[PDB]
């Protein structure tokens, strides 16, 4: 099977910036790709077939090149319907497969905002129940790379915890994320501090909100 | 009028059976090559069958032996036959028309497939109270925890729509109980938080529940 | 005393193109199948049906030279029973075939540096090749339900599509040379023996 690594993963560029993006194969299909473009919600469409030639309807400022490995996707003056996924596709019908790549998502760039950190305890009414949700909030934030580190006592906690980002809004281009600490009850009341730290790029140092069991 | 138009997604315990359905105008089904795309949620895009105007086809491994691509010239649709479903199947599944070395240029809305051994359950509505600790400066946060439910989705306003600006309902997450979980949370000035009462409403169509949580500071 | 002319298929210049292959038809003549034993590195040498120890001790009616051009990642469906655009839309071998097939890596003959456009390859048909058949038609495909008339363009695509062969293409993309040798024997007398 055929490997189709994309880069970048994600990228920030404002309007009328010359975007670039990477497509490369395990090995040599000379010139069997395609470029693909798709929203949140709706159906892909289709950008460049043949490695370069351009879908009949896909605006000029879109350009495909590379053959071989190596393939890059261009635009020459980005525009606000741009911000988008794109995906390549080996057209190549060996080996079968049809491989995308991993995609790039292309998000308004603005400047750099620090995220407002807030910890929520778990509800006495949830706590009858024998399950306790700790809630941490990261709240208007750019760029979306942001980490959280759960601690317990000090003790970091990873596996017991999920996230969930929101999309780029649609206001002031910033970034929302949660992130649930769930334990057992017993396994609640074992613990006494209980943490999110918060790293970003628009933090100099880690924020960390806490609360005590109790208090 | 050219378009594909997806049917026969839904919800199905795992090892069920399932049969999609693609109707299509202005293209001909028999005299093209007509692929299945499928894409998970936040997921990529994946390839999962192909068939040949001259009857020849294709399966991607992991469907191997399970799902049988084929069309009714008559009735100008392609099917997708899905059977011994799994977990890992649960995508949204495009038809569409492939035309090899020139790309795919015909694609359907999308028809959505959730595979699961989990029953139809309301959500259980917790409060995110305000605290002193979730006060960063100015401004609080506040928010409603919409756990355990199934299946999606859920929807939820706040004081029946008269609080719109900052809030920010998330994207459920899919826990390891088979179960989503969400949460929706809003920031307002500090001041406000014990002059307005902030109560979240909990829709979820597919248990018939509606929900209104009074949201209020924790009483130490 | 003929010598069946292996020289003028094998050592020709210019090949066609698989979608309209050359079949050379070859009778009445003294096959040598030891100049083709082992030709060259190139070991593409696969026999259905019949051994090539045995071919010297063998008469047949008739044998047929087909000969054509096509990429790395193809030459595995030019056996019995395959499936795939070549095999289904350009030469297709019967479940049933008695021959040889040969191939070798021709990136030294058939690959310019700004792409050998020559070799083409048939992308649409609207059903599957019989075995041995040759479809030289460059009717425009009608892929929808509004008539092409020979107009190019949406729905209406043409039925043919270049290798463009470049010598940095990856082995799988680079041009093979094809020569499949099928063996008959029906009622008729047996004039191709060897020695
Ligand atoms: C074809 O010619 C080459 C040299 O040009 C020679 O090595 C080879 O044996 C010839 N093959 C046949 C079948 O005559």
């Amino acid at each position: 099977e055929i490997v189709m690594t994309q880069s970048p993963s994600s990228l920030s560029a404002s309007v009328g910036d010359r975007v670039t993006i990477t497509c490369r194969a395990s090995q040599g299909i000379s010139s069997y790709l395609a470029w693909y473009q798709q929203k949140p919600g709706k159906a892909p469409k289709l950008l460049i077939y043949a490695a370069s030639t351009l879908q009949s309807g896909v605006p000029s400022r879109f350009s495909g090149s590379g053959s071989g490995t190596d393939f890059t996707l261009t635009i020459s003056s980005l525009q606000p319907e741009d911000f988008a996924t794109y995906y390549c596709q080996q057209l190549d019908s060996y080996p079968p497969g049809y491989t995308f790549g991993q995609g790039t998502k292309v998000d308004i760039k603005r400047t750099v905002a620090a995220p407002s950190v807030f910890i929520f305890p778990p509800s006495d009414e949830q706590l009858k129940s024998g399950t306790a949700s700790v809630v941490c909030l990261l709240n208007n934030f750019y760029p979306r790379e942001a980490k959280v580190q759960w601690k317990v006592d000090n003790a970091l906690q990873s596996g017991n915890s999920q996230e969930s980002v929101t999309e780029q809004d649609s206001k002031d281009s910033t970034y929302s994320l949660s992130s649930t600490l769930t334990l057992s009850k017993a396994d609640y009341e074992k613990h006494k501090v209980y943490a999110c730290e918060v790293t970003h790029q628009g933090l100099s140092s880690p924020v960390t909100k806490s609360f005590n069991r109790g208090e | 009028q050219v378009q594909l138009v997806e049917s026969g997604g839904g919800l199905i315990q795992p090892g069920g059976s399932l049969r999609l359905s693609c109707a299509a105008s202005g293209v001909t089904v028999s005299s093209n090559y007509m692929s299945w795309v499928r894409q998970a949620p936040g997921k990529g895009l994946e390839w999962v069958s192909i068939i040949y105007s001259g009857g020849t086809t294709y399966y991607a491994d992991s469907v191997k032996g399970r799902f049988t691509i084929s069309r009714d010239s008559s009735m100008n649709t392609l099917y997708l036959q899905m059977n011994s479903l799994r977990a890992e199947d649960t995508a949204v599944y495009y038809c569409a028309r492939d035309l090899m070395v020139y790309g795919i240029d015909v694609w359907g809305q999308g028809t959505t497939v959730t595979v699961s051994s989990a029953s139809t359950k309301g959500p259980s509505v917790f409060p995110l109270a305000p605290s002193s600790k979730s006060t960063s400066g100015g401004t609080a946060a506040l928010g409603c925890l919409v756990k355990d439910y199934f299946p999606e989705p859920v929807t939820v306003s706040w004081n029946s729509g008269a609080l719109t600006s900052g809030v920010h309902t998330f994207p459920a997450v899919l826990q390891s109980s088979g179960l989503y979980s969400l949460s929706s949370v809003v920031t307002v000035p500090s001041s406000s938080l014990g002059t307005q009462t902030y109560i979240c409403n909990v829709n979820h169509k597919p248990s018939n529940t509606k929900v209104d949580k009074k949201v209020e500071p924790k009483s130490c | 005393t003929n010598l069946c002319p292996f020289d003028e298929v094998f050592n020709a210049t210019r090949f066609a193109s698989v979608y309209a292959w050359n079949r050379k038809r070859i009778s009445n003549c003294v096959a040598d199948y030891s100049v083709l034993y082992n030709f060259a590195p190139f070991f593409a040498f696969k026999c259905y049906g019949v051994s090539p120890t045995k071919l010297n001790d063998l008469c047949f009616t008739n044998v047929y030279a087909d000969s054509f051009v096509i990429r790395g990642n193809e030459v595995s469906q030019i056996a019995p029973g395959q499936t795939g655009n070549i095999a289904d839309y350009n030469y297709k071998l019967p479940d049933d075939f008695t021959g040889c097939v040969i191939a070798w890596n021709s990136n030294k003959l058939d690959s310019k540096v700004g792409g050998n456009y020559n070799y083409l390859y048939r992308l649409f048909r609207k059903s599957n090749l019989k075995p041995f058949e040759r479809d030289i038609s460059t009717e425009i495909y009608q892929a929808g339900n509004k008539p092409c008339n020979g107009v190019a363009g949406f729905n209406c695509y043409f039925p043919l599509r270049s290798y463009g062969f470049r010598p940095t293409y990856g082995v799988g993309h680079q041009p093979y040379r094809v020569v499949v040798l099928s063996f008959e024997l029906l009622h008729a007398p047996a004039t191709v023996c060897g020695k």
